[PDB]
């Protein structure tokens, strides 16, 4: 079902803040502090390469073809960085820092987060302020294209709003919780993460509960709920994909404890306890077989089914 | 295609009626085809370029005439495949470039023409029929498992005369059949020609319907309506009998009977082209055009523009109308808008536009396990159009975008 | 040693060339993202059916008095309708209860209306955009009553030449956060 | 839609029976063309319809129901475009548009 | 080896030899006839080749990315 193959680099040292692997398989980049590893796994070699941010590197992406890597620090730089070639461009548009971003599904739009309540746009070759996103109360964590197609934006946020823009326009157009006020005592818990899945129809929460839902956008409601049998941290989730009948989700607790979910029913039959025993987590990503892990300490453990 | 899964509450058009976008493209042009999606837009441009616009951003992408093959003259048509992978493009430096995107700069195969062409259209990706000027038959250029050996296929039999007809300037490909072409003469006769993609071809359907230089010849996309803009003042759409074995019969006739002006290019709806558009000709005439092709009536006009527009471009899935103010240069485009709606502000507002009278009920005084599947991908959108085909993304110029801070 | 004294060069004076990127006006932001502070703070650095046919597109964005506000998309005149009011009509024992319910469990906004004294026009759920403008006691806008055929709509006019993108306003008349000095520094 | 009554073929509420009429028996030309009086009729309808929107437009701001002149000139002098093609018009016992001159305006 | 470079200065360099022992050969395509709308192929001797003599302005723009790049370790 699932199993660990290897794990190569140390845990201490530096701040580790996000691990991500091309979706071709095979290319994984590690956020080091102001720093990127490079890790190909299939005849297991090691490559530095280091960028011209000066803080600790929050945002980092991916191309779809493995071509130029996206990231993004909160000394207002909006840096797209090549694999070879160098620094490409270097937008600094907004006026708040940045968390994370991610690509439209055909790679000329590099989307971007800002801390006071907007959300905009910029085109690679244009280079200029393409749209704004103003409909928000808190910094934005985590703004997720899906996989397929590039249509919708689905932002995530730190008072509780799992919110649902236009990439075309600009403009809001779903909200599936509420926001601060509505009971405004406090019932509504933040948000830490929201991912969609492979489809696109199914969308993913992680909160500051450390409570994983999988929402269906469409009707207006949830479909799944997946408890934790309190979080102070901005940990990730994924969804890993066997060649089976059910995909796990994972996500990261306050510490190495790693229950996985069955989607399709509700139990928890695995669980990676084994390491990041230590190690507070942030960041997960996978390939189609190969599934990383990342906290504070870089440990990086790669899975198979 | 999400965005539209979202933005109504249920009811989208079927054609756009305000304009949004202008491309400011200060060199003018000639055509403006789109992709098989609504991504790109092939614009034939008029000094000989090609100038491809992403349609989300109003800026382009690449330009195809950089490498090798660029066009001297202007550029005529062009058409695209069926995945939006290569590009078939006739000009009037007397070459038809099949460019491909995965190289975005460079053609793979030209021909050297006799003279200047007027129009191009593919049947396959590769197989393209192309419109020499002054010649009765229709040379069809095929790219065979050589590129070199484009075979000058006349589509004419070997006795059949179009002697008292002129020559052929439209040749338009079945959607349905995909190998019976209709061609139409410069003098009112229109052909049939069933290509066997061996070269045997059958002139099946013949006839004159009115005497006239036949600038256009479309077909529905379900095959069953055929539109002739002669170049007299009409618009005869026509129904279609496929089965090979032809005849067509009058539906209904489009003119304007004020200014009398001629058609430049007309075009048709999505599924079973249930509304037809057309340009027209003279000056002072600012608008496309719109008709109910059953009732006949002018039911809308795109009243956005300021100039006389020559082409036009109706993709399905953006519901856009792309088409070049000739005068200016600009290209006008039209869109479906959608307005905001703050009932997405909180998941449960409601905008209902009249003073509801709601009734009092008793309530107001008192104080899962379903089917989930992650594997598959969308299948249909709202529009219901062949969506499931991951199309060919063009390549952004991974080649020299690190030069493109400098100096282009 | 000799590889990264050669990269110095490359990352300390060629460090002070690329990163010129201040333009704001310099926030304590050297706490650490790996520590993620949660500084839950109200700090705001950003710069804050038959009457349908006669409207203006005036759309919502983020308020520079509040929440959310309208912002008036053309320049409208002197005397013409910005939005007829719509929503609910429920009378006056049936909103007493719901003026409280909503503050029970405390949305905190009044969103009726007041036609004649018999009946409201509710705006939490239904309504209208009209809804949307908030309050300031220097007006920019009032709502006569008008009558359409035996029910009695509402209609917001304009009393001065409102600009493009010029914030609305409305007074109420049954603190004031519209930050303006003129204006008594309640609501009422 | 219907085959009597030409406006209902063409689909106005003004006659085209009235204003083929009075394009021949008025003497403006010798032989007025059979689309013509459609067209006619159809502009007529539209100023007036222009006018009437606005008329009653700023009868729902007066009040008051039916439309007395005064809201005529309401309607025309507001709006530039019909203030442009009634330039010279006197409306008779319809007032003026409501300004002073804002020197004559106190301290 | 230098594997990560020279992949340019095949592609720098075929410009200079690729599409020169190939594109020299447009200049005597002119001789056929003898040593305007027929054979207007003169002036993209320098119009089309106008990019082909402005190539030189990006070419060893692509050739100095490792004279960036060899300095940077
Ligand atoms: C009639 S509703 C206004 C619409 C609401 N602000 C909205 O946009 O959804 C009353 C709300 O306006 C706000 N408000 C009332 N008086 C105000 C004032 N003088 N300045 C700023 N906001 C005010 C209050 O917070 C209250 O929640
Ligand atoms: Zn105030």
């Amino acid at each position: 079902m699932l199993q660990f193959d290897k794990q190569v680099l140390p845990a201490s040292g530096k701040i580790s803040t996000s691990c991500q692997i091309s979706p071709d398989g095979e290319l994984i980049a590690i956020c080091q502090n102001t720093d990127m590893l490079v890790y190909e796994i299939s005849s297991s070699k090691m490559m530095k390469l280091t960028t011209t941010h000066k803080e600790c590197i929050n945002c980092l992406c991916w191309s779809p073809d493995s071509k130029c890597i996206a990231s993004g620090s909160e000394d207002f730089t909006v840096e797209i960085t090549h694999i070879i070639y160098g620094r490409i461009r270097r937008l600094m548009g907004h006026t708040a820092p940045v968390i994370s971003i991610c690509y439209n599904n055909k790679g000329n739009i590099l989307c971007s987060s800002s801390m006071d309540e907007s959300i905009k746009e910029w085109h690679v070759l244009s280079g200029t302020a393409l749209k704004t996103m103003s409909a928000h109360s808190d910094a934005v964590v985590s703004i997720d294209i899906p996989k397929f197609d590039s249509s919708i934006l689905s932002s995530g946020s730190y008072d509780g709003l799992i919110r649902i823009f236009d990439t075309e326009s600009g403009h809001c157009l779903k909200t599936l919780t509420y926001d601060k006020d509505w009971i405004a005592e406090d019932g509504v818990v933040p948000i830490s993460t929201v991912k969609f899945s492979r489809n696109g129809k199914f969308l993913l929460v992680k909160s500051l509960d450390n409570v994983v839902k999988l929402w269906e956008y469409t009707r207006g409601t949830v479909v799944r709920t997946f408890l934790w049998p309190k979080l102070k941290y901005n940990c990730g989730l994924e969804l890993i994909y066997p060649q089976g009948k059910d995909p796990l989700v994972i996500s990261g607790n306050d510490s190495g404890s790693m229950c996985v979910w069955n989607v399709y029913s509700k139990n928890l039959v695995q669980k990676i306890d084994e390491k990041h025993r230590n190690s507070p987590l942030i960041s997960i990503s996978a390939s189609y077989d190969k599934v990383a892990t990342l906290s504070l300490n870089g440990e990086c453990n790669l899975f198979r089914v | 295609a999400n965005l539209l899964l979202q933005d109504p509450f249920g009811v989208l058009k079927e054609y756009p009626e305000k304009l949004t976008h202008t491309l400011e493209v200060p060199v003018a042009a000639v055509c403006v085809k789109f992709s098989p999606r609504g991504d790109y837009l092939a614009v034939g441009c008029s000094n000989g370029a090609i100038i491809i616009y992403d349609m989300d951003s109003l800026k382009p992408i690449a330009m195809l005439g950089t490498h090798s093959g660029a066009h001297t003259r202007s550029v005529q048509s062009v058409c695209w495949s069926n995945d939006g992978r290569y590009l078939w493009s006739s000009g009037r430096d007397w070459y038809a470039k099949l460019w491909d995107m995965t190289q975005p700069t460079k053609c793979f195969q030209q021909y050297k023409f006799d003279g200047p062409l007027w129009s191009c259209h593919v049947v396959r990706w590769n197989v393209c029929i192309v419109t020499v000027v002054e010649e009765p038959t229709a040379y069809v250029l095929t790219l065979t498992d050589r590129q070199n050996a484009f075979h000058c296929f006349p589509l004419l039999e070997q006795d059949q005369d179009i002697s008292g007809h002129g020559y052929t300037l439209v040749a338009c490909p079945h959607p349905t059949i995909e190998s019976i072409i209709i061609t139409g003469t410069s003098k009112g006769w229109i052909n049939a020609f069933q290509l066997d993609l061996e070269d045997k071809i059958r002139c099946c359907y013949e006839e004159k319907i009115a005497n006239a230089n036949i600038k256009q010849i479309i077909i529905s996309p379900s095959g069953t309506r055929i539109a002739i803009n002669g170049s007299d003042r009409t618009i005869r759409q026509y129904q279609l009998i496929v089965e090979h074995s032809v005849s067509i019969e009058l539906e209904h006739k489009y003119q304007d009977i004020i200014n009398r002006l001629q058609w430049n290019t007309i075009f048709f709806s999505n599924h079973s082209g249930e509304y037809l558009v057309a340009s027209a000709h003279g000056s002072s005439a600012h608008d496309l055009y719109l008709w109910e092709t059953s009732s006949g009536s002018l039911v809308r006009v795109l009243e956005g523009a300021d100039e006389e527009l020559l082409d036009i471009d109706w993709n399905f899935y953006s519901m856009r109308i792309a088409s070049n103010g000739f005068e200016s240069g600009w290209v006008y485009m039209w869109s479906i808008v959608i307005p905001p709606k703050w009932s997405a502000l909180a998941p449960d507002f409601e905008e209902v536009e009249e003073n509801i009278d709601y009734q009092e009920k008793e309530n107001e005084f008192d104080i899962e396990e379903i089917a989930i599947d992650l594997c598959t991908p969308e299948k249909y959108d709202v529009r219901g159009n062949d969506i499931s085909m991951p199309s060919f993304v063009i390549p952004i110029d991974y080649e020299g975008v690190i030069i493109q801070q400098h100096w282009a | 040693y000799q590889q990264i004294e050669q990269n110095g060069i490359i990352r300390d004076n060629q460090i002070a060339l690329n990163e010129k990127e201040f333009d704001s006006t310099l926030a304590s932001t050297t706490g650490s993202f790996i520590a993620e502070g949660f500084k839950k703070i109200p700090d705001k650095l950003k710069s804050s059916n038959q009457l349908t046919k006669r409207k203006k597109p005036v759309t919502f964005a983020r308020s520079a008095i509040h929440n959310w506000g309208l912002y008036a998309l053309e320049p409208i005149a002197a005397k013409e309708m910005i939005i007829e009011y719509v929503g609910e009509s429920i009378r006056q024992p049936v909103a007493e209860m719901r003026e409280k319910r909503y503050i029970k469990s405390g949305i905190g906004s009044s969103y009726l209306f007041r036609i004649d004294e018999n009946t409201v026009i509710d705006a939490t759920k239904r309504g209208g955009i009209a809804r949307f403008i908030n309050h300031c006691c220097e007006p920019s806008c009032t709502a006569k009553i008008i009558k359409v055929d035996g029910r009695k709509r509402i209609v917001i006019y304009a009393l001065r030449d409102i600009g493009t993108n010029e914030e609305l306003t409305y007074d109420y008349k049954f603190p004031c956060l519209c930050g303006a000095p003129s204006c008594k520094g309640f609501l009422n | 839609a219907k085959a009597k009554t030409r406006s209902s073929r063409a689909g106005l509420q003004f006659p085209v029976g009235r204003v083929h009429r009075l394009l021949r028996k008025g003497n403006y030309a010798e032989r007025v063309g059979a689309g013509a009086p459609v067209y006619l009729a159809a502009v007529l309808e539209y100023l007036t319809a222009e006018i009437l929107e606005l008329a009653g437009n700023a009868a729902r701001d007066n009040k008051k129901t039916r439309i007395i002149p005064r809201h005529l000139q309401l309607a025309v002098r507001n709006d530039e475009e019909l203030n442009k093609l009634l330039g010279r018009v006197t409306i008779a016992q319809g007032g003026v548009l409501p300004n002073i001159q804002s020197v004559l305006l106190p301290k | 080896k230098l594997s990560k470079l020279n992949e340019e200065d095949a592609v720098i360099e075929k410009y200079v030899n690729w599409i020169g022992e190939v594109n020299e050969r447009l200049s005597p395509h002119f001789n056929q006839p003898t040593g305007w709308i027929t054979l207007s192929q003169n002036d993209l001797s320098e119009q089309k080749d106008s990019l082909e003599n402005v190539k030189r302005r990006l070419d060893l723009l692509i050739s100095v990315r490792t004279n960036q790049l060899r300095i940077s370790f």
